[PDB]
């Protein structure tokens, strides 16, 4: 920062101040996630369908879902990933908007809430993507006045318009399940914690160290199963990925705290 | 015995990326916004009408 | 470091002109906020759902009307995101005010009620090695101004000197293998705020403030 | 140098000048070439020492 300075030869205000600049470091660290799908050779022979082609489709999709859930909500995130998940970034920055039950007399119906979340990101960033669960067009239609007229577009006549672009944000829809750590299911997107996320896409980096590879195993021991001795085979799937968030753009002499992410939360009341 | 990542460590360079590296931005606006007068000396006097009959 | 030295001076000048932050004691003019506040040209936003004029658009029109009386309002000064605040203004039934329906709603920032928008951001010296903001959002949502009534005096524009032998901050540069950049500029400010109205000395301002809704 | 303070001497104020010399250097010795299962100790250097007797 500059200082206002005076014109003395001996007094303290006639000398100009010294100052620093400082840099810091953020890290992508590649982490691996994987599964093995074992099956009996007789079942592969007796089935009508190509079960190895089906299991090959299952293995790849299972990894992509687990990556999404880690980046968005921090679900089973590797301890070596120093960056906050998208939700955790917004939540710690306090960039959180609750949807209300006001018929939009408050600013707080979902379309008003998207503008409040866009404003929070736009304060220090360029918001460009809206992340959520699908069917948003049917929730954007059917928003109503205290009179029951539509808020979103003129009349009900042609009302479920396109999902793809909303308030100048591109939409992205997330779905499916991931490991709950207890042999059940957890959702990729938990609809009870967030209705949507607004983000500046440019502040996210996904590192791809190894794109998903499949290996056919017919002799290995996997999960304590000696495959060849039990007349079984398996497919092994793995990929290596990293994530970093460019969250704390500098603002002055002190180290800044910001978020390129804002969260919209569902109406929790009665 | 297995030649782990720490036995190979001297072979394993970290990479570097400029993706999040930027200068300061010039945010200042008053000289762009308001009319500028080029001063020839430290002080300038601006006479104004104050009252009339 | 050349970019940092230049930018650091510009931020300090803005904060002095707008809010009077660390303003030099020899500057006799009120800062923009202080001129409007002392003239009482302050419009508080309210929460009537615009049943009054007290919504932000009605408040901008009122603040522009206060300036347009003696002066000619030309610019709206504030912090960014104004498009998202002008969108999402609602009737007592919940319908939007500023534009017909929510579908296409974040319009342009660049021109609001015929006033050119100017957005301020960054930080300046707090007087204690910390940061203070250029725009204080706790006291102003926006300022309306007649641009022609502000004069910025440039006595010397920003200059850079490269130092390789000097002593600065107790550091002897040449015996330590150090160098430094020295940045300085000389600036003045005056506000043409009390146009004569009769046989008694007038009290006006070419500036009006819109202030955030503080209640509930 | 002709304006600097060096070693407590304000050069210009005393009608002095100075020459400043510097360079930057590093050294590595490629010893301990590997010999087997254990980290080996072996130098690329052998020293001849003078006769000590009298």
């Amino acid at each position: 920062h500059a200082k206002w300075v005076g014109e003395s030869a001996t007094a303290p205000e006639g000398v100009k101040p010294t100052a620093k600049a400082t840099w810091a470091n953020k890290t992508l660290v590649a982490e691996e996630l994987a599964v093995i799908l074992p099956i009996h050779e007789n079942v592969l022979a007796d089935a009508t369908e190509d079960l190895l082609a089906e299991l090959a489709r299952m293995g790849g999709a299972s990894i992509g879902r687990a990556l999404d859930a880690a980046v968005l909500f921090g679900h089973q995130k590797p301890v070596t990933w120093a960056s906050k998940s998208l939700f955790e970034s917004a939540d710690d920055a306090g960039q959180v908007v609750a949807v209300g039950n006001s018929n939009g007399v408050e600013g707080d119906d979902i379309s008003g809430s998207i503008l409040q979340a866009a404003e929070m990101v736009a304060d220090v960033y360029d918001p460009s993507h809206l992340l959520g669960y699908s069917g948003l067009r049917y929730r954007l239609a059917n928003q109503r006045d205290a009179n029951g007229q539509p808020l979103f577009q003129p009349y009900m006549q042609g009302t479920p318009g396109s999902d793809g672009m909303v308030h100048g944000l591109n939409t992205v829809f997330f779905s499916g399940n991931v490991d709950d750590g207890s042999n059940g299911d957890a959702p990729v997107w938990d609809r009870d914690v967030a209705s949507a996320i607004v983000v500046d896409r440019s502040r996210v980096v996904i590192g791809v160290r190894q794109d998903i590879t499949v290996k056919y195993l017919d002799q290995a021991t996997v999960g304590g199963i000696n495959l060849a001795e039990r007349d079984m085979v398996a497919l092994r799937f793995c990929g290596r990925f990293a994530y970093a968030l460019g969250d704390n753009i500098a603002q002055g002499r002190v180290a800044a705290e910001n978020s390129p992410v804002a969260v919209i939360t569902p109406y929790a009341g009665s | 015995a297995d030649t782990n990542r720490t036995d190979a460590a001297a072979l394993i360079q970290e990479a570097y990326s400029d993706v999040f590296l930027d200068s300061v931005s010039e945010t200042a606006k008053v000289i762009g916004t308001f009319p500028v007068y080029n001063m020839g000396t430290k002080t300038t006097n601006l006479p104004v009408l104050s009252t009339f009959p």
